[PDB]
């Protein structure tokens, strides 16, 4: 209820994602997503990360792995509970396996 | 009777020579097995390169994926579409005009809804499918307005006869914009079949019997899914096209249906239903039932390729060749995920 | 939680591989997808569990309940729709409790 969940990935994991129960536009008719194509650069990745980041309905942030990478730093300088930022691969894209910022803030794991 | 095999040739020689010259550049399953014996996309396009097929990501990325493949085929099935459309002639061309209109149904429901949410009409542009034309004015800019583009279907874009039943803005806003296209799409089918009775020769023979399927395929799907959504029975059966064997008799049942067994009894009645929806099992980790419609449907097409005197030669061309698009589609999804152990999900084209 | 990765991953895959399937039998519904999006059907509740002396944060699948969305366009498969729509729960399930 409270939290509205946002999704940053290629276009088969929004339109997969949005069946699957989430996606929200505001009252101010702003989506709570966006799809990467390959033409899209880092610049806009990070202002919507940040957007959603003082957007206090997000709660939970699901976003690519190699998404993750073009604005890594974003990730790891922000440290916060609430912005749950997770990682995901997409079909084309392989497994991801490691440099995730959760196991690395743990180091003493595997 | 003797109208047909005389005037046919006399302005159709060529275009029914390119066509069967088309149909029989097909990949046959040999060709489909070499393009499974490849493990990567790059062996994908060499084996595409043996054919007809491939040399057209030449001069594009060195990486290969879906999307690519996908936007080559459809290319290369606009540019021969429309290359052979404008040599024609009128007879043909309403025929190739009703081949266009099945899919202009499709960006008229794409067009609106970027109107009720303001979008613009520039960027909903490239997402319409191909052979959308609309280079029709006063469609293109119109403010965001619903009364606009209502106006410029009624005027400039060719369905204002089928837009004669959806009418006033009341069903473009309340009521789903999915029934909107259904109900166009079984006007078109109507049409479609009046016109082609109208053309009572080797034509008729042709298309009557596979529009015949066609609609009642829908009407059978329509009950199918129906079930598990709100939908008032009449409202069901106000989508059924009247041209098929289900009007006389059926479609009533199917209307009153309740449950996939009454579907069932309904299509029980009809042999060539109750093969389909036998060997449709429903077992999972097997083909479907419409796999069983697509393999009905690409049987017809190659049917109609039996007689020389119809019309039906290109819409079964393309009906055929969009089938095996799908198919390298669907060979490609299956390398790309390495489940090599679902290859075998696709209708042959014979 | 790599243990809960890997079953992200695996339940991820085959979302996937039946979103691969349902576009082989439709095509091109996920623009009508993404351009038509009116309410969420699913939502997060905020919840707190203070299992020592300080208290932590967690969160919990709050179905909400919005009706969704009908796609009769795109030859009708509406067996695979229903799978994706089923699968993708499943995965966002999952993604809640790991987050």
């Amino acid at each position: 209820r409270g939290k509205l969940i946002a999704v940053i990935g290629d276009e088969d994991t929004v339109t997969g994602f949005l069946l699957g129960g989430i996606g929200e536009l505001n009252k101010n008719r702003h989506p709570n997503f966006l799809v990467v194509e390959k033409d899209t650069t880092i610049n806009e990745i990070e202002d919507t990360f940040r957007q959603f980041l003082n957007r206090d309905d997000i709660g939970i942030i699901l976003i690519n792995q190699y998404i993750a990478e073009m604005v890594r730093h974003a990730l790891d300088a922000h440290q916060r509970s609430i912005p749950a930022v997770l990682e995901i691969p997409s079909k084309e894209h392989p497994y991801d396996a490691a440099k995730d910022s959760i196991l690395r803030r743990a180091k003493g794991m595997f | 009777s003797f109208f047909p095999e005389l005037y046919f040739n006399v302005d159709n020689g060529y275009l029914e020579g390119l066509v069967r010259g088309l149909k029989a550049g097909v990949l046959s399953q040999a060709d489909y097995l070499n393009l499974v014996q490849c493990e990567t996309l790059e062996d994908l396009k060499l084996h595409l390169q043996s054919t007809d097929y491939g040399n057209f990501l030449a001069n594009e990325a060195s990486p290969l994926t879906v999307s690519v493949i996908d936007d080559k085929l459809k290319e290369k099935m606009v540019v021969e579409f429309r290359h052979m459309r404008n040599h024609a002639y009128e007879p043909l061309a309403s025929f190739l005009d009703f081949i266009t209109y099945s899919y202009m149904i499709d960006n008229v429901i794409l067009l609106i809804t970027g109107t009720l949410h303001q979008r613009s009409i520039a960027e909903l542009v490239p997402k319409c499918h191909p052979l959308g034309s609309f280079e029709q004015m006063e469609a293109v800019n119109i403010a965001q307005t619903p009364a606009e583009l209502y106006n410029a279907i009624l005027v400039d874009t060719p369905l204002a006869a089928f837009f004669q039943d959806c009418i006033s803005e009341q069903d473009l806003d309340e009521m789903n914009i999915e029934i909107i296209r259904n109900t166009l799409y079984k006007a078109y089918l109507e049409s479609f079949y009046k016109f082609c009775t109208l053309l009572g020769g080797t034509t008729a023979d042709a298309m009557c019997p596979i529009l015949e399927f066609e609609a009642d395929r829908r009407a059978f799907i329509i009950t199918i899914n129906s079930f598990g959504t709100e939908l008032s029975k009449e409202d069901r059966a106000k989508l059924f096209p009247h041209c098929g064997r289900l009007y006389p008799e059926g479609l009533a049942q199917l209307a009153r249906a309740d449950d996939y067994e009454q579907v069932k009894n309904v299509a029980d009645y009809y042999p060539e239903y109750k093969l389909l929806f036998e060997g449709a099992g429903s077992n999972p980790g097997d083909k479907t039932l419409e796999d069983r419609f697509f393999e009905h449907e690409v049987k017809l097409n190659k049917l109609a390729f039996l007689n020389q005197f119809h019309f039906g030669v290109f819409y079964a061309f393309v009906k055929l060749k969009e089938q095996e698009c799908r198919n390298i589609v669907w060979i490609a999804e299956c390398i790309a995920q390495r489940h090599r152990a679902k290859i075998d999900n696709y209708i042959p084209i014979f | 939680i790599i243990e809960t990765k890997m079953l992200m991953g695996e339940v991820m895959r085959e979302a996937a591989f039946s979103l691969a399937e349902a576009k082989f039998t439709a095509g091109d519904f996920s623009t009508t997808v993404i351009q038509n999006v009116n309410k969420a059907q699913v939502k997060i509740r905020a919840k707190k569990d203070n299992v020592a002396g300080v208290t932590l944060p967690v969160f919990e699948h709050y179905h909400e309940g919005t009706d969704s969305y009908e796609l009769t366009g795109l030859a009708r498969g509406g067996e695979q729709l229903a799978k994706l729509k089923r699968n993708y729960a499943k995965a966002v399930e999952l993604l809640v409790e790991l987050a």
